[PDB]
Formats: structure tokens, C-alpha cells, sequence
RNA sequence: CUUUAAUGUUUGAUGUUCUAACGUUGACCCGUAAUCCGGGUUGCGGACAGUGUCUGGUGGGUAGUUUGACUGGGGCGGUCUCCUCCUAAAGAGUAACGGAGGAGCACGAAGGUUGGCUAAUCCUGGUCGGACAUCAGGAGGUUAGUGCAAUGGCAUAAGCCAGCUUGACUGCGAGCGUGACGGCGCGAGCAGGUGCGAAAGCAGGUCAUAGUGAUCCGGUGGUUCUGAAUGGAAGGGCCAUCGCUCAACGGAUAAAAGGUACUCCGGGGAUAACAGGCUGAUACCGCCCAAGAGUUCAUAUCGACGGCGGUGUUUGGCACCUCGAUGUCGGCUCAUCACAUCCUGGGGCUGAAGUAGGUCCCAAGGGUAUGGCUGUUCGCCAUUUAAAGUGGUACGCGAGCUGGGUUUAGAACGUCGUGAGACAGUUCGGUCCCUAUCUGCCGUGGGCGCUGGAGAACUGAGGGGGGCUGCUCCUAGUACGAGA
RNA sequence: GUUUAUUAAAAACACAGCACUGUGCAAACACGAAAGUGGACGUAUACGGUGUGACGCCUGCCCGGUGCCGGAAGGUUAAUUGAUGGGGUUAGCGCAAGCGAAGCUCUUGAUCGAAGCCCCGGUAAACGGCGGCCGUAACUAUAACGGUCCUAAGGUAGCGAAAUUCCUUGUCGGGUAAGUUCCGACCUGCACGAAUGGCGUAAUGAUGGCCAGGCUGUCUCCACCCGAGACUCAGUGAAAUUGAACUCGCUGUGAAGAUGCAGUGUACCCGCGGCAAGACGGAAAGACCCCGUGAACCUUUACUAUAGCUUGACACUGAACAU
RNA sequence: CACAGGUGGUCAGGUAGAGAAUACCAAGGCGCUUGAGAGAACUCGGGUGAAGGAACUAGGCAAAAUGGUGCCGUAACUUC
RNA sequence: GGGCGUUAAGUUGCAGGGUAUAGACCCGAAACCCGGUGAUCUAGCCAUGGGCAGGUUGAAGGUUGGGUAACACUAACUGGAGGACCGAACCGACUAAUGUUGAAAAAUUAGCGGAUGACUUGUGGCUGGGGGUGAAAGGCCAAUCAAACCGGGAGAUAGCUGGUUCUCCCCGAAAGCUAUUUAGGUAGCGCCUCGUGAAUUCAUCUCCGGGGGUAGAGCACUGUUUCGGCAACAACCCGAUGCAAACUGCGAAUACCGGAGAAUGUUAUCACGGGAGACACACGGCGGGUGCUAACGUCCGUCGUGAAGAGGGAAACAACCCAGACCGCCAGCUAAGGUCCCAAAGUCAUGGUUAAGUGGGAAACGAUGUGGGAAGGCCCAGACAGCCAGGAUGUUGGCUUAGAAGCAGCCAUCAUUUAAAGAAAGCGUAAUAGCUCACUGGUCGAGUCGGCCUGCGCGGAAGAU
RNA sequence: GCCUGGCGGCCGUAGCGCGGUGGUCCCACCUGACCCCAUGCCGAACUCAGAAGUGAAACGCCGUAGCGCCGAUGGUAGUGUGGGGUCUCCCCAUGCGAGAGUAGGGAACUGCCAGGC
């Protein structure tokens, strides 16, 4: 337990929690633009549901349509019966290798809720990321308390904390911002 | 921070180099924590506690060698 | 007489009653055609209360003070004494807030002496024994061990074992080493007596270098030293010795924490803040190699891993100049320079059809936005524009403007503190001086000089001013383009 | 209403109201060494002190610490009294060694000894405090719920990005063409919270912030004009400052930002009206910073003292009786 | 200081006016102890502004505006 | 034995250097203490008088009528409350401007708040300084306030600042050590001055005698590190290669200590004593810690200089180069640095380089610039360039891939035909195609290609009056 | 002069390893052991009384270079004084001059006494 080791600590809690963002994120439909929508779609194979990714290729051609190419034709009919069951509402084609899904224009209703879930999930991040800095902070004041740190020392050991903070900060804000282009796009 | 401190003088060296006046007694060497560094001999002996090589009655250092293994070995004979 | 009670008596505790001290800010009288004061009478209280000497507690109500230093400004953090090594340039010694560590003790044996002994580690072979217990041989050679740091030393061993012991003795000390000094260290030998050994000899503590406290003030033991008229004695001296993390460890007192923005005084640019300077790790800008992406294709555009520079421009470092005063940020006002060029001008390359771009080279003529939000600069945003450049100029500009930010005194919140107060947290309020001598600008005259004196008109060496750009039409709906 | 006369008028003080608490009168308290005096020619519906600050709805949990109130049975303890043992000295006993009474003395402290403290109970409109950690629901996320460490108790109602919110312009909505302010929300309350009061609240306010209509030279963007100086003349007639001035630009140099040094360029001599870029211009031995074994006020469980408050002994101070 | 500051009480005319406001006057007292010119920038105190109208600014600072009597009529809210 | 002592000439005046106590060289605090003077300012309070033009709102109570069993209640009129309203006087002080050597040590002007009240004012009184008074700011207490003013203790104290007065001559520092509530002060030591004593004493050079563990090197030791060799991935050990302040089985120069000797040096040396100042040092060279082998950085060692040294040199420049100023000289020679002009001295001589204004700023890297020196390769069986011809077959090699046919990628990279002919060097296609390349024949008719050692240049090279 | 023993000198070209060799002279080992004296068990070592035995071991010699060890000449590093160029570094003048390594050396050399031939 040593400045530098919270440091790393503060940074390393951030990136998780920067993850969980990602995760909500991916899990939504955008303008429908993204791969990364059907990533995590587990779809049932061998009695287990594997992350359609791990089982075919989404990718956006056009950003009207996306595809998913499986390298096995089995595992391509179950995909599409799994791009759906949910309110992503694709209707996926099989041709060939893959299966192509039209993203019809998104309603705006659909809108609503999507641009919403961008904007509630940013500050839920945000806030996760504040409250991280919150602890790292008091650990900090223990820990000039401690060892006994300069006022110099701890109060660059602040520095350095807010720091973290605003970087992470700064990513969650890029993730949703884009995200809500996709989104409203 | 807790990296500092340090002993002090301490000479421990040569105070009679070579032949000398060694009075009844002056010191021809104080290199203490040693026995071989500077070895008793001759007419001069003593080597106290500290291992001073203490230098017996009056005459002149020599400082020789003889002795299986080097070993310094330090004596004061006369004129 | 001893162990117990009764009456005499005494005296101590609590507790009641009494008046005669003591009080009465009840009533009345006289002094006196007084409200004080005094004396008297009566009532009340009454040995209490109260006061004096002493005395335990309480006692920021008040008062005198303390509240360290080094410190790469101060503070914080750390440090302050002693020992070991390196820094220490082969004698001694040498600095930092240099790099690493230890000590404040341990031992009646771990001391002495005499006699004897010698490890570590590996291989091989052996009940249980296995990686390593003990045993046997061989190699090996002190790489062990040494009470504890580090250094150096150690076989004649200090390392290890046992027997007998008290030299861990007393008085001294030739002579040296080392300190400003106080002191500290080494010491053969001499005298007295000890112990070990046959003896020569060795032993004045440990292998050595840390294991520490001066003085004062007293405590205890010894001594015909002294002893205030004398004999004693108290006490003083002398010798032995005890008592201080006096550790901020040369130790100011026995005894000491803080606040100041209500502040103040003497000093310092010996010393922080601003701006200048030195520097330039950092920062910004440029270049080197070219694995990679670029469909293919290193170098159109970009570039990993690493290399080298330039600038003074960021974040810093130093503390050289100002602390007998160099006004801080922002805005306003008026600027002036640089070119690492934002626009417009000229070009090379293209992953340049065109129209539009991308990138490099050249170029400093001139030009280079209004508002919303905040004190902002910056920044985000709204809408313009050919474009809304980057930077130097004491982060240009207060003896030109403002005074919103920001450091006085008021006040409040959160917050911390027992608290005074405190905050690079916040909040509302909060006096911006100068008639310009010199330089320099800007304008405007007076002299004299240009060789006789005039009235004029020119010449033109030089110097300055000015140098922006949109959009529309025609070329031509043409070249180009599959079209658009 | 009051206030920093002379930078602060306020969100500060004060107030009516509230609550606690002391006070039985010769009151409490306060001035005073004292006498005495105010309190008050008042007397608990009165007076003092403290905190809060109309009004409305209200005012939770903590007595562990500190203080204050009540108890003091026991533990400890002042002066005081001085039992008791030790010592100096000396009559005498003794070549002497030593022993030693009496008296005078030095010392020892038994014993007696109140308050206070410890102790025991209370007290928060007294000073003052009011938590961490882990698990769980059928999308998920979330967790009424369970459990676990420890408190004197673990912040209730209410309120919350607030005069408290660092991250911060938090996110959302309203306003706008655009809003780091503003208004309404959310609650993740760095670090609101219930008389050092919480939340509201009509009226009031030279009070803080936000918006609008009107209004305009505030501004785009200045123009004209009337008067006072400014300018010329006549009279009188200052000021600060000042080592000496024969008082140019630049580039470098330099105690590190030059009118005076080096190099160079430039410039006939002197006024008047204007401007303030420099003379680190003028003014005040820097108020910031640090230093001095400096200073002054101030705090307090710094230290040592002390007024005051209160304890007991003896004195003034006596007579009895019960146990 | 022959200083635009400070200094208690008394008296209370005419017109208009609510009026000891204010404006013009009576009685009464005065032109403030440097004057003459000129008609600059600029400072000071003012009058007026095309169009626009807070674009100013930390902030509408300051200016501009509003202003009287009678009558009509006047919201949330409220301790009425 | 060892320490302290032993014909050691003292002593009293006079002049002077020093010290102690005193104001102790002089000028200066902020404060502390004592005794008085002040409430004609202001702050409270006491007593007694005075003042508020005008205008407005309309409470409580009352009377009559309604209403009530009677009270509530109600409506008119009456009444005339209020820290009530507007607003002069009067009191106050919210804003702006102007003034800031003012008209004025707080005002003037235009706005502004209260204005029958906790109002305002005249008169006189009472509160006294650690005290007062205070609707509380530390505010007022006579233009003075975190302790008024006046006089005194008093020349408080001031390790701080400033300043310190005539002339000449001789010598001449330190900016260190160790202590220090010590760090900008002090005290002993060191260094200076003066006096009195003392010996070849002291210095340099020569030789003789010493110990040494730095530079360097080396890698046995302590670590570190490679590359190989016997390890169900690597220690040990073998050998080959490096590394170290806290490594050393090696080891300088060198300094230092001692002995002898020559010369030289107005005793330089040692001791004692009177008098000091000093205990911020700065730069440069070398050996170094730190810092970035950054800083006109910081800290030690050591030498020189400045400090305390002028002169000449480096444009200008306390330290760096030369060189130490007794004075006068219109003499002569030299150091450093210089010799075309400003500007003293060669437009000097000999051979060579350089062509960029290099000279007269700068790196990695980049280039048929160019001077010198050695050496190699291929070549009239024709080298080198250019020019004409050729570059085929298995085969589109296998895999891979939608396709991969020399040329996405992986593997292989042979064989045949030959004068030569890569399973192919780049471009290119979706893949082929196609184009150019290796290399080969002829032509051509004498040299050509790159390396090496060295000297001088070029680019890279952007800043503010 | 051979050989050996004791004591020293000097402390590696004196040591180590490998082979040969010496013995009733001297040394060893060895015989025995109640005894002097000895074992933290042991006559292993110390200690004593001494046959027989034998040079095995140990030791003393001789040869041998595989491992040590010594070690140039030259050249290199560094360095004192002087000077010069440069970012930390180096050059020149001049004295001094390692280490490592190369050539090579090298299987000790001695003095006193004593005892045998
Ligand atoms: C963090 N949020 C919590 C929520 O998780 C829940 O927490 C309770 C916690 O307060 C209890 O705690 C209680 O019991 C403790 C002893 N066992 C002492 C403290 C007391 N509050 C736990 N026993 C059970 C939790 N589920 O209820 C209270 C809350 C504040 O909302
Ligand atoms: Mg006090
Ligand atoms: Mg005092
Ligand atoms: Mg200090
Ligand atoms: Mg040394
Ligand atoms: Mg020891
Ligand atoms: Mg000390
Ligand atoms: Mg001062
Ligand atoms: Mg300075
Ligand atoms: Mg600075
Ligand atoms: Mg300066
Ligand atoms: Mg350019
Ligand atoms: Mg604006
Ligand atoms: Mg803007
Ligand atoms: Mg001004
Ligand atoms: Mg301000
Ligand atoms: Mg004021
Ligand atoms: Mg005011
Ligand atoms: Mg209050
Ligand atoms: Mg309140
Ligand atoms: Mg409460
Ligand atoms: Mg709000
Ligand atoms: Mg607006
Ligand atoms: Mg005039
Ligand atoms: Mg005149
Ligand atoms: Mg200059
Ligand atoms: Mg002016
Ligand atoms: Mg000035
Ligand atoms: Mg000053
Ligand atoms: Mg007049
Ligand atoms: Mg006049
Ligand atoms: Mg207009
Ligand atoms: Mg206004
Ligand atoms: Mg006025
Ligand atoms: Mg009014
Ligand atoms: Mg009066
Ligand atoms: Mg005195
Ligand atoms: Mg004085
Ligand atoms: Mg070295
Ligand atoms: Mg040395
Ligand atoms: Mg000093
Ligand atoms: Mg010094
Ligand atoms: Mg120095
Ligand atoms: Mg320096
Ligand atoms: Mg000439
Ligand atoms: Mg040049």
C-alpha cells in the first residue's frame, strides 16, 4: 500500500467500471450502425449459449445494414434466431456465410428511449468514477496521516489522484457522445 | 529521509614511518583492528588493546616481512 | 497492679438548651424641629454568623512569561548524541535534507590462566534418518565461527572444550596518540599484594572500534583535615560512591502551549511572491532509421521500437538584480515586432477527373467577427467570414482608463480547533494619488547658418502614407465527367 | 431601529417572543481595600445571567468526555496536636575501651484533621457527538430484506449541487438564437439538520442573484452646441523633487532590463502647446515573505503566580446538659 | 486663512401653491477682492441628436424615463 | 617516581594599548512602570428647556337601526390609534461624478433613508485608562485607541541599520575548524600586527629510508553478466567476454613522514606575550558528491586570481592570459596579444588548402564538393556507360484463398533448354494479361568501379526595436 | 663428500599432483599396557615399558611440467609540471610508467649442531 500502488489502484477500478459502460453501451441499439450491438448475443450451440462473436462476424458494410458471416452454416440459422428475441427487432437473411440485417430507420420512440439510455448511462458511469476519487482520496489522507507525508507530498498525491479522475471522466464522456451519434444517426 | 550519520576521526595509520626517533615509546603505527595489517617484532612489541603497535625503547622503525605468509611485522632497533 | 465495668473527675467528638459577649438593613427614646452617626430601652438572632493568622480546594477574572535549531524561502515531513563503511583524489582530515546500516547494551563468566581441540560445504557408505538429526571414509581448506551494526583482524588462533581461579586487582607511570578546550585513548616498567602454570611467562576484563551526561545541588560509607571564646558537635573539606532518554545528548529555568486578517518595531532582496536573468530536464517545433496501414504499395497521407536537434514559449530548478516599495489577473485604449502563414499571392507531390481537398516549399504587402455564459484568459455555444493565425513586447499597455478576480479591516456557511482563530474552500460588503524637469513621440514657432542683400519658382537625396477582399455575369454549362 | 466619526449599513447588533438558570431580600449579582452603593424605596406575574430571535408546524437519538445539580457510606487528604524511636552534649562508671541518667537540645513523625478528588446517581433549550463492511427479488440495474465489526448514540421530521457541493459549467427540465448566472428538479449530502435552532412564512428591505416592459449616447459611433478651466496679455505668486549634468536610437556588455561602457547609426542651436512609453519617475527605512534567544493584545486542560469564591484549626469565644 | 464645512432660538409679507416645497417678487441685503481677451486638443457641468435600442458592462454604472388631482379599475397571496 | 616549585627584581609615579562597572562611540525604537491631566469631540446615563411645513390612512371605544331569548353577529355614522403612509425643517448616510499639492485632514453636486419616535436638539452634570462607555466594530473616550494624553523612571534595551571628521611611512588577514536556543552574534583554535627570546631552525632541489591501496587494470573473493559444455527449465562447476563508491590474489604517478647534503632565501621557523579583524566569500583549473557530467546551481578537496591589484590583453568583461603600480622622464627592450584602415607594427617571404563571407554559432544523419596517402577488383579473349537482340519449358510450383497464375501471405526455390533464361526485382490485374529488371550475344574502342587512411568545405539551421 | 635427525634462514621458479626409491643407522609405523599419564567412547592422540615384524603408510629423497608459482623486451592505460584543443573528453613537451598478456623461467636454495658410511 503505497502512493503510487493506490494510484494504480484508482486507475485499475476506473477501467472497470469505464468496462461496465461499454458493456451498456454495446448492449444497445445505436442508429444500429455498430458490430458491437449482436457481440455479447450468446446464442445456444452445443447446449451452451456462445457469444455470437465467438461464432460469426458482425460488420457494418453500409451503415444501413449489418452482417453477420459464420464460418459454420448450423451455428447461422441459431444466430439469427437470436438477433431478434429481444427489442433490437432484425430480421437477419441467410445468404451465404453470413446473414444480413436491414436496420430499418429507428423509430422515434425508440429514439427516445435509446438516446436516453445513452444519456442516464454517462452519468451512472460519471458517478461510479467520482465516488471511485472520493475513496481513493480518504486512503490518501490516511496515508499522509500515515507515513507522513509533506503538505507538499500529499497534496501532489491529490494532484495526481484528480488527475486519473479526469482522464476516465473524459472517456466515459467520448463513449457516449459517439455512442449517441451512432444513435442519432 | 533515515539515510545519514558516519563514526569520526579515528586515525589508525602510520605515526612513525620508517626509521624514527621512537622515543621510549611513540606509536609507529595505530591501524587498530589489526594484528597482521602491522605485526608485533622486534625490539618493539606492546600491541594494547586497541592492537596499537606499541614500539618498546628508544631506536628506529624498520617495518620488515618476515614471516611465512607476508605478514607486515614492525621492530625498532638502534644506531 | 493486669483484663473489665460503674460513681468522682478531666478531656475529645456529635447534639440540645441558655445569655452575657458578637450581629440586627425590627420597634421606640434622646442627642436633634436628622435620612447618616452615637448612647440608651425593647424585641430578634446568639456563641452562631462574621473578621484576623495559618490552611486544602477552586481560580485565564487577572498578571509576568515560555512556546529551539538545521531547513536549498518558511511550513510540513524529517533530523539533533554515539559507532561502521563509501562519498574521501593510495598519510591524518574533510561537506550536503549524500548512499547504506547499527548503539543507549550483554556477561561473575561470555573475565583470567593452563592444558588440549579446529571448522564450512559436497561426495561415498550406513537401523529407524528422510533435503538436512548422529556414525565411517574421502575431497575440501578456514568459503566456518566471532554475543549484537560495519570495518579490519583472528590458526601462535580472539574461533572451540575442560580444570583451577578473581588481574573486571590498589597505588603510580618513561613515553606517545587525539582534541579549541573540557576531555579522551595507548602504555613498558615500578611498589604492594593476588591467580594460572614445572617453568619461561600471562592476567590492570572481554578481538578491537558504539553501549553515553559535564557542572551545580544534595544522599550514603570512611577519615583526629577543619570546626568562629575553649571541649565537643552541626556543617565544610578529602577519598569511595549514588541521583538527569538534561536524547534539542557542551546539558539556558526546578518549572513553558498557542493565536493575530486588529496588529506593531528593528533588519534582509543575506530570504519566498511578481516581472528580468542563468538553465531548458519539461514544454512546443524540426529532423534520423523505417517494422507496420495504406487492396497491392515503407516515405500521397501516416508511422511503432528507438536516435538527434532547434526555440525560449509552458511546467519547473537556482535565488543573480529590486523588500529606505519594480502595483497582481481580466477587461478597455493604443499599439509594435517575429514567422513555426490563418486568409489572400506563387509553386512541387498526391491515394491530384473536375469542383473541392491533403501535404510540403516560398512569401510578413495588407487583412485577420459580433454576441450568449462566466471576472476570466481559455473554453463551450449561436450566428457570421476570404479568414476569424501562433507568439515576443515587465505573460506590451494603471505617473492612460477601469477595479469584476485577487491579500486588510465587517459579516456568514461548510469545515478544523477546548479556544483565540483558521481555509490556494465558499459567501454578501469593501477610499485606485502626481500641474511632467530629462529622454521620447506628436504638432508649432524663435535663432543662426548656407559667403553681397533680396522676391520668388523648382530640382529631388532621402523619409513617410497607401497596399484587403467578397459576390454576380461572360468565357462556358464548355474542358473535364459515367453521370451528378 | 443600530453599527465600523474618516473604504464595510449588511445576511451583522438590537428588538418584541421563547427557553434554561441563579436569586427569600441585608436577594442574586455589580462598583468599592473599606464604609458604603446600584439592584430597588423593587421583593419570585420581581431582578440578574446566558442562548435563541415575530408568526406557523416543530425541536429526534446520545450523560460515554467536560461542566453543573444531588449523595458522601467508604478510599485519599491541609494547617494542627506530637505518641514514639534516633542523635549532639554531660554528671557519674571506669589506665582505658566503651557506657551513659537529668536537663537543654536536633530529628521522627503515630494520632486527630473539612472541603476537594475518587466514588455513587442525574443533567443536552449545558459545552458537545449522531458509524463502517458483506449478501440478496424473475431482464437487468436496484435491495424493502438478512448478516457482520463497534459505538455514549449512531442524525429522526424536514431540507439538500444550498451563503454548506470539492469533482463542478454534476444530470434533467424551463427560459435563450446561444445561459460556468437564474428558476424548477434529482440526490452521488467531499463537508445540511432541528433554539452556537430545522422547514416554512403575509408584510417590510438605499439587502444578494435572475428576467422583462418602458427608457435612453451605456453602446454601434460619434456630431453639434452653451458655459468653467485650458491658451495670450497685465498684477501677485506656490509645490514635490534635486550627487553633478555637456540629459539621442539601436545591438551587444554589464551587479545578470544602460542617456553615460563597446560597436555602430543618427542628430545645426533654443523655445511654446500637447501625450504620457522610459528616467526600474515622485511619494511612505515593504504592510506580503523571512530573521531578531524583538513587541503588543488575545486563547487555553502551556507554566508559575494572584484577586475573588470556598475548607478546616486557633483567636475574638462563654454557661450547662444528653449520648 | 477675509476657508463653498459646523453653529441654538425668534420673526414669518404678495402671486401661484396643500405647503415653512418650488418659481417670480416686498422690506431688506447683495454680484461672493485678480481683471482683459481669445474661442485649440483635452478635463469639467450641461442642452440636442438620424437609425438602432443594453448590441454597453462584472452589473443598465450612469444617464433617459416616471411624476399631479378626481374618477373608473386593479392579480397571486394574506397574519384579513 | 610524577605534578607544582627552587638569587623569578621588585615596586611607585607619568604617557599609552586592552579589559571591568558605569549611558562607555553617536543618533533610533515597538514597548514596560509610576504620578498627574482630560467626557468644551465622541459613547452611555442624569436633570431641565426647545423642535417636527404640509398632506394620508383610518384601529379600539361610542350612538342609532338590523339581528338575538339574551350574547355572538351586522351596517351606517362617530371617533380618532399607530416604533403607520407620502413628504419640507430637522436627523442620517445607500449610489455616482468631481475633488485627492481640495473650497474641505471626508466636503461639493445630482439622486437617497427616517421624519410623533428605540425621534431629534440647546443647556449643565456623572462615568478615567487595563479603566470608562459600547442596540458589539475592538467601536468612541478631544483630527490620537488591541490600552488616550502629559510629565517622570529614562541616555529603558536595540547580537539590527546608518554614520564616525587631518597627513605621511612600514606590515598586512579572514570569509575556516570546533562549540554554541547556535546559524547575519559569539568564544578557543587558524590566518594578520607588534614586541621578547631560541637552534642550520624553516623552505626548495638531490639522494637514502618508509607505509599506501587512489588512477589504471583484473575478475580469485563479494555481487553483477553473457556464450557455450555434464542438469523430467535452470543453481553448482569447466572454459571464452564484460561490469563495481560501499569488489581486490595486482598496482602507478603522487602526496606525505623521517635521515644526510649543496646552494639560495634582508629567521623565512619555533615559543611566549600586547593589539586585532575575521567565523556571508565569488569566479576559473583539476579530483569529485549531488542536479539532467543542466544552471553566473548547490556541497567538499586543492591551486590561481578577485575580494584587499592598478597596468596591457579578451570589442565592452571584479575572477580568465600577461604581468604585481615608491615618484618624475616627449629614452631603450620585451610578455600577453598583434602588424590592410579606424589603430602602434609586414598589404613579409616559402610550399600547400579553401571559395562557403567557412572564416565570423549548432547535432544525429544526408551528398560523383575537394586536396593528400597507400591498396584492390574487372578489362583490347575488348572493362565501363549507351545502343540492337534475347529473358523459354515442367509450372498457373505446393498450400492457402472467392481468386493468389514470378509479384497478399506461408513453404519450397529444383530440374530441363541453353548464348542466356530467378518458381523471379518493382509496377500492374479481381485473378490473368501487359510493362520494366537479373543475366546473355553483338556493337563501341581505353580505362572503370567502389572501398580504405587523412585535410578543407556543403546541407540539416526558424524569433520577436 | 652420501645419508638422516633436531633447530632456524628465507617464505610458491620453496607449493600440488604423478612415477621411482630408502631403511633394525635415523626416522618412522610397530609390540605390549596393571603401571606414570590419557579418552566428554577409545593406549586413535597424548603417556610409559619395549621384543618380533616391516618400509605399507607417513616422511626424506630422485625424475616428471598436467595445476600452481616467478616473469621480461616491447607496446598499451594512467600520471606530476608546462602547454593546446574541446559540451562531459582528449592531444602535445617532458620526466615517471602499471596491469593483463607474450617470450621465457621453473620440479628451491641455505647456515648450526648431532648421528651413521
Ligand atoms: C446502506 N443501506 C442500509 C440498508 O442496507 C439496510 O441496512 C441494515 C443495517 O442498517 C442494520 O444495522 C442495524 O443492526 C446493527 C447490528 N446488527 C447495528 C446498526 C443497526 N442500524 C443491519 N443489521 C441489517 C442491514 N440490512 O437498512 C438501512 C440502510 C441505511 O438503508
Ligand atoms: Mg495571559
Ligand atoms: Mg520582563
Ligand atoms: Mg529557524
Ligand atoms: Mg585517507
Ligand atoms: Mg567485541
Ligand atoms: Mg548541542
Ligand atoms: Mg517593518
Ligand atoms: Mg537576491
Ligand atoms: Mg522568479
Ligand atoms: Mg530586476
Ligand atoms: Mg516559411
Ligand atoms: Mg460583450
Ligand atoms: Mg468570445
Ligand atoms: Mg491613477
Ligand atoms: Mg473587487
Ligand atoms: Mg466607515
Ligand atoms: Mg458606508
Ligand atoms: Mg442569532
Ligand atoms: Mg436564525
Ligand atoms: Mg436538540
Ligand atoms: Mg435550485
Ligand atoms: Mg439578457
Ligand atoms: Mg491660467
Ligand atoms: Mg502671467
Ligand atoms: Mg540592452
Ligand atoms: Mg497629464
Ligand atoms: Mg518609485
Ligand atoms: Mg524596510
Ligand atoms: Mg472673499
Ligand atoms: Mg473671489
Ligand atoms: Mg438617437
Ligand atoms: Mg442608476
Ligand atoms: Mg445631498
Ligand atoms: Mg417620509
Ligand atoms: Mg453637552
Ligand atoms: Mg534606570
Ligand atoms: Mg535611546
Ligand atoms: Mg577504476
Ligand atoms: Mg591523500
Ligand atoms: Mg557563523
Ligand atoms: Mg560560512
Ligand atoms: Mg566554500
Ligand atoms: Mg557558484
Ligand atoms: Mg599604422
Ligand atoms: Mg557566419
Amino acid at each position: 500500500m503505497t502512493l503510487k500502488e493506490l494510484y494504480a489502484e484508482t486507475r485499475s477500478h476506473m477501467q472497470k467500471s469505464l468496462e461496465v459502460l461499454e458493456h451498456n453501451l454495446a448492449g444497445l441499439r445505436t442508429g444500429r450502425a455498430n458490430p458491437a450491438l449482436l457481440l455479447h448475443l450468446k446464442v445456444e450451440y452445443y447446449g451452451a449459449h456462445v457469444p455470437l462473436n465467438q461464432i460469426a462476424t458482425v460488420t457494418a458494410p453500409d451503415p444501413r445494414t449489418l452482417v453477420v458471416q459464420s464460418w459454420d452454416q448450423n451455428a447461422l440459422k441459431a444466430i439469427e434466431k437470436a438477433i431478434r428475441d429481444s427489442d433490437l427487432g432484425l430480421n437477419p437473411s441467410n445468404k451465404g456465410d453470413a446473414l444480413y440485417i436491414n436496420i430499418p430507420p429507428l423509430t422515434e420512440e425508440r429514439r427516445k428511449d435509446l438516446v436516453r439510455a445513452v444519456r442516464q448511462y454517462a452519468e451512472e458511469g460519471r458517478v461510479a468514477i467520482r465516488n471511485i476519487r472520493r475513496e481513493a482520496l480518504d486512503k490518501l489522507k490516511k496515508l499522509a496521516k500515515e507515513l507522513h507525508l509533506s503538505e507538499d507530498e500529499t497534496k501532489r498525491a491529490e494532484a495526481e489522484i484528480q488527475k486519473i479522475t479526469d482522464e476516465f471522466i473524459a472517456k466515459a464522456d467520448q463513449l457516449a457522445e459517439k455512442k449517441e451519434q451512432e444513435i442519432l444517426g | 529521509g533515515g539515510s545519514t550519520r558516519n563514526g569520526r576521526d579515528s586515525e589508525a595509520k602510520r605515526l612513525g614511518v620508517k626509521r624514527f626517533g621512537g622515543e621510549s615509546v611513540l606509536a609507529g603505527s595505530i591501524i587498530v583492528r589489526q594484528r597482521g595489517t602491522k605485526f608485533h617484532a622486534g625490539a618493539n612489541v606492546g600491541c594494547g588493546r586497541d592492537h596499537t603497535l606499541f614500539a618498546k625503547a628508544d631506536g628506529k622503525v624498520k617495518f620488515e616481512v618476515k614471516g611465512p605468509k607476508n605478514r607486515k611485522f614492525i621492530s625498532i632497533e638502534a644506531e
